[PDB]
DNA sequence: GTGGAAAGGACGAAACACCGTGCTCGCAACGGCAGCACATATACTAAAAT
DNA sequence: ATTTTAGTATATGTGCTGCCGTTGCGAGCACGGTGTTTCGTCCTTTCCAC
RNA sequence: UGCUCGC
């Protein structure tokens, strides 16, 4: 799988689609878990319990739905929930359990839930100057300058 | 009605302040963007392109084509300067050691100097005195480098500070994580264990964890310098309106008018020649949009940073075309002339151009004996003496002999050749016109430049010049044969 | 130039400009190495210190400090070369009294 | 190999990211409005000390009239050092 | 730190004046001089230098210290004129935190700087008598209560006291009093018996004398910090959390300092019986959320200890260092995209990766990850270890591996916000200097409607105002004030960037 | 300087350039003023 | 003596980097003042035994 | 508690690999200029058949 | 750029 062919790999061709869709597919899930804890309000203990999923679950969610034909194995969920985490959107906890359903790494369980972001945007990407691409030509006296700046006479306007 | 304007003050320099331009400053001075890696045409008539190399918005360098920027020709144009962005920043060879100095002498993390505040008021108080000169400045900045490197910790921040110091070519290594024998401190514990990842990925990462110090690329360094306080800025020795840290390393390239870089157009063949500077400009355009492209296209890390070496080297042999670490693989072939190389030398701008120069109105011709003529006096021929003149002013006393001077014509031997108007500056050839006219229409003020005649007084010299005697002024005395005759008593002098 | 073919003339060499030096004739000096030899007048603005043209400055995008100034050629082109080597030279020019 | 260009990049070359919109509530329209309200009266407090006009042109009877007046606060000498005593 | 010398001089300008932001500047980038140095770099009257030392000095923003031989020194202080910006926030914290009265008395204490009791509740006296109508005065006796209470919660702080000429070296004056700080009546407000009330503006010996008091910006700051905590464990596990840990700050704030690695640690019983009755929560509960707390990886608390009962401590640089980190997540993901910030999060989860490492965790195909890869390294957002095979160091015989620094990446995010609050300040000033034609035309024929208001107004003078030209010119006013609205927004709101980032910086320095 | 004289194009300190001329011209130096009736 | 189609030879032309392949040498041209690495010597200081 | 040994800590002091210089001015001449390695477009000339 | 010369 790893010199030719893979799941995601289509004749030498890259499938961002199909990871798109994997990825809002798995966080729509994972944001449903979570909100029916939430709302479940039994304990908070249980409703982290509920939050959390593990990767044979959503991979058996993911079967079920059958977007694509290939087939999709744990390990292919389990990177796909791990790109999510790197997306900053999801959470992930290793717990001991020594068998049960999953059965896939010896004595640990991956569950996943989905969090939300720590702050909300910050301050500096509101303003044109954090965003800018030429702000290191920014001076006071020349061709780029704030008084005639392009990018703050847009987002003034709009 | 009318503004009152001087039109001419009789202004001198008083003294020369060295510095540094800013990128911002080096866009406001240059006119236009070189971005064209090509300098001519693809017609027959290999015109220069527009906003690339050899463009005549930046001056002019052939007799025929004008400067674009200025409506004058070749001899009354000063020239233009342009900028030329480059993607990736890259350490100026000039002042790379100058960089190494000030990495040493400010903190890696808060950028602030590694001094504390009684040893900054005591620098600073020995800063202030007046009439501070130049081995004192220097002296200042070794001691308190010294002083510099003696500590290790910062005051500010509190972050370890290793020794930085210079690896391969144009390149620093700062020895953060520095190998303790002692009990290991908590921060290179977690350095080392930081490469969990790397290793599992690529195992040989773990028998060369060890020399993984931090490498201050020229973007690393530029950003730690557009961060250092402007309190501290004094206390490198550098004066704050010369330059500011961040000017050390370029980002803007300067590339000078065409007045500087001749171009020969060589007809007789398809090419023309051009000095190693155009060159060495079209190749580092060149490696900007190789890089570009790289970026674009998504190339490797490794051939990212080796085309980011190369134009590092390029920009380095365009300012000094004679380096030392250069590796064999990265020789150049040929051999360039660059700035350094045009400045010293023995043909150099300060030697063969500021110090000792060429003039006009001399001559050159063997000696031979004649007794017959004062020891003050030097014969000079004839031929020799109508071509070198002397511009006389018409004034009330001379005016009847210039007016015989302009009569005889540049023929006759006692004459002129030129004939300069008080009014206009146009000169007058007494070869042609009637000088007759010329002669009754001389003006008080006139300039007439007339020949080589007895009583004036000459320079002669012998070139090997070991004393100030080898060279003295004699009255000249002109004769028809075709040698400088002196008396034989001064060639003790001229050996 | 350099050569008699080349239609050239004499160059006072570095001894020369020695003896011219140890005689004190600074006016014969001054007029050897400058007027005679690559005298020329720039414009050089009083604000900023770097060259004009044609009484202009395009750094200032102003005209008020520009003043006129006699220099070497060869001097003028050392300024030059040092403004591509970054090194800026910077002309404070005041009155000749 | 990269293409050649004939002209230089734009001035300001255009992004495909535009910046977060500002927050939105009572507080930073209060915060605004008073970062508005300091702006306009701490010009006229004494501390902001405009720079002296001088070069009077002439005196006349109605300078009385347009003498701009001003109380002035006077610092604690007692802390400050002797120095600054006009 | 050029930005942060722009941001100031602008600052100065903007709220002082000119030949007092010149001296102040000069300060700034000279460091502490004497006066006739100053006076002579600087190159104005003598008299002028004076007046801008004592107006600087007077609003805390400049110190003199003694030296050898007796000279005199001023040094300015930086940190101070950046968090001048930061006044609105105060206010409007003091306005939520405590009543408008608390409101006026800060606003009044960072306006003048230094001022005494008596005089700062009558100011605040006669502002607010304007504020209420129908005869009702404002007494000093409820001022003095709000005083006290800032005083004891840290927000308002004596300023340093002069000591005793008489009893400490009895003689000659010297140059300086030389100012200390005692922290046993540092919070202590005198008793004045002494009340009053506010006059309404009609316009128709001092017992605590000596003693004056400023803003205690080291408490808003430790406020802001655990509001900003607070907001970011609510958004994370839920609002009780965000109760328990603002209880937890608030039982800490008095028994901690506002500089260090942990705070004391508390009791589960304690944090119980002084959480709010407001919440049905037990005892089981409470210990339950301290202990899936302690199991966040992101580490806002830890156990530190067993006994009596459920010991727990909070951990500041630990929440400090997590803000930070959203704060460059987010700023990246604004920047450069969601795909860069999934880049961004797997080199800074995984200490150091290769490119083709980052390819096969992060699942983006080439020619794309590399790119914005490069386009970070472009920007300072990482640097690279390059760890040699050989001394030669030759690109083609070494790794390159990918590793985000925190700290220099916060220090060029900050001064990146410092030239950014530096840009919106200039394009202000820049728009009001366009357009103040138009401002004084507003002016005058605002005025004539505000003269004669009621003393000989005729209606004659109300249907003239709007038949100027000025009335196509309004719509160009009104565009103007809303720029003007959105970019002193912006400036307000980049600056709680600028403190996460300050915060971040000032907890991970020693300063041995 | 000598040398930076030499390369400035300017007269050197040195030899007949330490002194300064002045012309013996007839004048008459703080002249008569016009008084003001004005003022 | 002629022609429609075919090959090949010459001159622009674009990708890449002065050398076909990846190798590969010698010699310093002679002092001479900066140095930076190492190295290492010795003493100062503090921990340990009596 | 005090004298003796261990370490560390910096400074100093002897090397060894760097960079910098090496009279002056004059007059001739010969040669070669960046190109070249392979790909392709164009033009022309000549193997057999008429 | 090379080299032969001229003192
Ligand atoms: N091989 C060779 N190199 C030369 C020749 N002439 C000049 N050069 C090179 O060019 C440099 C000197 O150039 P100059 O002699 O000033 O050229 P120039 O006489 O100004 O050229 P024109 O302007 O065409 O007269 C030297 O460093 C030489 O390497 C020559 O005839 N043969
Ligand atoms: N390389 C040189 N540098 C300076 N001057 C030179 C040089 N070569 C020749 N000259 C000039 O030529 C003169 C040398 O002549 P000199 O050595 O005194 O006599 P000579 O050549 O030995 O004649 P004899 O062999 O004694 O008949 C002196 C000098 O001005
Ligand atoms: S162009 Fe304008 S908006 Fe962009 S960085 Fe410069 S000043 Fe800011
Ligand atoms: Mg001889
Ligand atoms: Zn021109
Ligand atoms: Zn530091
Ligand atoms: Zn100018």
């Amino acid at each position: 799988r790893s010199v030719t062919g893979g799941a995601w790999y289509s004749d030498q061709d890259f499938e961002s689609e199909f990871v798109e869709v994997l990825n809002q597919q798995c966080f729509k899930f994972l944001q449903s878990k979570a909100e029916t804890a939430r709302e479940s309000k039994q304990n908070p203990m249980i409703q982290r319990n509920s939050s959390f999923a593990s990767s044979h679950e959503v991979w058996k969610y993911i079967c079920e739905l059958g977007i694509s034909k290939v087939e999709l194995s744990m390990e292919d969920i389990e990177t796909i929930l791990n790109t999510l985490i790197y997306d900053g959107k999801v959470e992930m906890t290793i717990i001991a359990a020594k068998e049960g359903t999953v059965g896939s790494v010896d004595g640990h369980m991956k569950l996943y839930r989905a969090v939300n972001p720590i702050i909300p945007p910050t301050g500096l990407v509101r303003a044109p100057c954090g965003l800018c691409p030429v702000f290191d030509d920014c001076h006071e006296g020349g061709e780029i300058s704030p008084s005639n700046c392009i990018y703050m006479t847009e987002w003034l306007e709009f | 009605k009318e503004q009152f304007r001087e039109t001419d003050v009789a202004k001198k320099i008083s003294h020369i302040c060295f510095g540094m331009k800013s990128p911002e400053e080096m866009r406001q001075q240059a006119h236009i963007q070189v971005v064209s890696k090509n300098l001519y045409s693809q017609d027959n008539q290999h015109a220069p392109l527009l906003y690339g190399v050899l463009d005549h918005r930046m001056g002019t360098s052939e007799k025929d084509r004008p400067c674009e920027t200025c409506g004058k020709n070749l001899a009354d144009c000063l020239g233009h300067y342009g900028y030329i962005d480059l993607e990736l920043p890259c350490f100026h060879v000039g002042y790379f050691r100058a960089v190494i100095g000030i990495l040493q002498m400010i903190c890696k993390t808060c950028c602030h100097i590694m001094l504390s505040q009684e040893e900054k008021k005591q620098f600073l108080d020995y800063l202030k005195r007046p009439g501070l000169t130049y081995l004192q400045k220097r002296g200042l900045k070794k001691k308190i480098s010294d002083k510099c490197r003696k500590k290790n910790i910062c005051h500010h921040c509190g972050a370890f500070n290793g020794t930085v110091k210079k690896c391969g070519l144009l390149k620093i290594i700062h020895e953060k994580y520095k190998t303790n024998k002692k009990v290991v401190d908590p921060i290179v514990s977690n350095f080392l264990q930081s490469f969990e990842t790397a290793i599992e990925h690529n195992k040989e990462v773990e028998p060369l964890l060890g020399r993984a110090q931090e490498n201050l690329n020229p973007l690393v360094v530029l950003n730690l310098f557009k961060r250092i306080p402007a309190e501290d800025v004094p206390l490198l020795l550098m004066n704050p309106e010369a330059g500011k840290p961040s000017d050390l390393i370029l980002t803007r390239l300067l590339v000078p008018p065409l007045c500087i870089r001749p171009s020969v157009v060589s007809d007789l063949k398809s090419g023309t020649n051009e000095d190693d500077l155009t060159m060495k400009l079209t190749e580092i355009i060149f490696l900007n949009d190789v890089i570009k492209k790289h970026r674009i296209s998504g190339a490797k890390t490794q051939m990212i940073m080796e085309d980011w070496d190369f134009l590092q080297l390029q920009c380095a042999l365009y300012i000094n075309s004679e380096l030392s670490g250069i590796p064999l693989n990265m020789a150049p072939k040929k051999w360039t002339r660059g700035f350094v190389q045009r400045l010293k030398g023995k043909q150099g701008r300060f030697r063969g151009n500021l110090s000792g120069k060429r003039v006009d109105f001399s001559g050159r011709t063997v000696i031979s004996p004649d007794p017959n003529l004062r020891i003050d006096e030097v014969a000079v021929p004839v031929h020799v003496a109508k071509i070198l003149t002397f511009p006389e002013k018409v004034n009330k006393a001379n005016i009847n002999f210039l007016r015989k001077l302009v009569q005889n014509g540049p023929e006759v031997h006692p004459g002129a050749n030129f004939i300069q108007q008080r009014h206009t500056q146009m000169k007058r050839f007494l070869k042609y016109g009637n000088r007759e006219k010329m002669a009754q229409e001389l003006k008080y003020g006139d300039i007439v430049e007339r020949h080589l005649i007895d009583g004036d007084v000459v320079l002669f010299n012998r070139q090997p010049s070991l004393h100030k005697l080898s060279i003295m002024a004699h009255l000249a005395r002109v004769k028809p044969h075709r040698t400088f005759r002196f008396n034989e008593c001064v060639c003790t002098p001229y050996n | 130039t350099e050569g008699r073919s080349r239609d050239g003339g004499l160059r006072l060499g570095e001894m020369e400009r020695d003896c011219l030096i140890g005689y004190g004739a600074s006016m014969l000096l001054l007029e050897r190495l400058m007027i005679s030899s690559d005298a020329f007048e720039v414009d050089v603005c009083g604000q900023c210190g770097l060259l004009g043209y044609s009484g202009w400055c395009h750094y200032c995008k102003s005209s008020c400090h520009v003043s006129s100034l006699r220099i070497p050629y060869a001097c003028k082109l050392l300024f030059q070369e040092l403004q591509s080597m970054n090194i800026i030279p910077r002309l404070k020019l005041s009155k000749y009294n | 190999l990269p293409d050649v260009v004939l002209k230089p990049p734009p001035l300001f070359p255009d992004t495909d990211y535009k910046p977060v919109p500002l927050k939105t509530g009572e507080g930073e329209e209060y915060m605004l409005a008073l970062k508005q309200e300091l702006r306009e009266t701490m010009k006229r407090m004494p501390y902001f000390i405009e720079t002296p006009e001088e070069r009077q042109d002439i005196e006349r009877y109605s300078k009385r009239y347009m003498k701009v007046y001003k109380e002035e606060w006077i610092p604690d000498w007692r802390r400050l050092p002797r120095e600054m005593m006009p | 730190t050029q930005a942060e010398i722009k941001l100031c001089s602008l600052l100065l300008q903007e709220h002082f004046g000119e030949i007092v932001e010149k001296i102040g500047v000069h300060l700034i980038r000279t460091g502490s001089q004497p006066l006739r140095v100053i006076a002579h770099d600087t190159g104005t009257s003598l008299d002028q230098v004076k007046k801008a030392l004592c107006v600087l000095v007077q609003h805390n923003l400049v110190s003199y210290q003694v030296h050898k031989r007796g000279v005199v020194e001023y040094e300015a202080q930086c940190s101070r004129v950046l968090r001048m910006l930061r006044y609105p926030r105060y206010i409007y914290t003091t306005k939520t935190l405590y009543s408008d009265t608390g409101e006026l008395i800060v606003e009044e204490l960072l306006l003048n700087g230094k001022l005494t009791m008596s005089a700062v509740v009558k100011k605040v006296a006669d502002r607010l008598t304007e504020t209420m109508e129908d005869g009702k005065t404002m007494d000093y006796a409820e001022v003095s209560n709000t005083f006290v209470r800032l005083a004891d919660t840290h927000f308002v702080q004596r300023c340093p006291s002069v000591p005793t000429t008489e009893n400490s070296d009895p003689g000659p004056p010297p140059p300086a009093p030389t100012l200390v700080i005692n922290e046993k009546d540092m919070y202590l407000v005198p008793k004045l018996s002494l009340i009053g009330k506010g006059k309404r503006r009609r316009s128709s010996p001092i017992p605590d004398d000596g003693i004056y008091w400023q803003a205690n910006l080291d408490r808003f700051h430790q406020h802001f910090r655990d509001q900003a905590i607070v907001s970011a464990v609510a958004n994370r596990m839920d609002q009780t959390s965000s109760e328990i840990v603002r209880t937890m700050l608030r039982m800490s704030e008095i028994t901690t300092s506002s500089s260090a690695p942990f705070t004391q640690p508390l009791s589960s019983n304690e944090i119980f019986r002084s959480l709010p009755v407001g919440y049905n929560i037990s005892k089981q509960v409470l210990d339950q959320y301290l202990t899936l707390l302690a199991d966040d990886p992101l580490e806002f608390v830890g156990k530190s200890g067993d006994s009596g009962g459920g010991m727990y401590v909070i951990n500041l640089h630990k929440a400090l260092a997590s803000l930070a980190t959203a704060t460059l997540e987010s700023v990246v993901q604004e920047r450069f995209g969601s795909r860069c910030a999934r880049i961004f999060r797997l080199v800074l989860q995984k200490k150091h990766i290769e490119q083709k490492q980052v390819e096969d965790f992060a699942m983006i195909p080439a020619k794309e990850a590399k790119d914005m890869l490069y386009k970070m390294l472009s920007e300072n957002f990482m640097s690279l270890q390059e760890i040699p095979k050989t001394p030669d160091h030759a690109p083609s015989r070494t790794f390159y591996l990918y590793t985000v620094n925190i700290l220099s990446a916060a220090r060029m995010l900050l001064h990146r916000c410092y030239k950014s609050i530096a840009n919106l300040i200039e394009r202000r000033q820049f728009e009001t200097k366009e357009n103040k034609r138009l401002l004084e035309k507003s002016q005058r024929v605002e005025a004539i409607i505000a003269s004669m208001q009621a003393t000989g107004a005729e209606e004659a003078q109300l249907q003239e105002i709007e038949e100027m030209i000025t009335a196509p010119e309004r719509q160009q006013l009104e565009t103007l004030k809303r720029n003007v609205n959105k970019l002193d927004a912006s400036e307000i709101q980049v600056d709680e960037t600028i403190f996460l980032l300050e915060s971040y910086i000032e907890c991970t320095m020693k300063r041995q | 300087g000598v040398s930076e004289c030499i390369i400035m194009g300017i007269p050197m300190n040195i030899g007949t350039g330490l002194f300064k001329l002045l012309h013996k011209a007839d004048r008459d130096p703080n002249p008569p003023k016009r008084p003001l009736i004005f003022d």
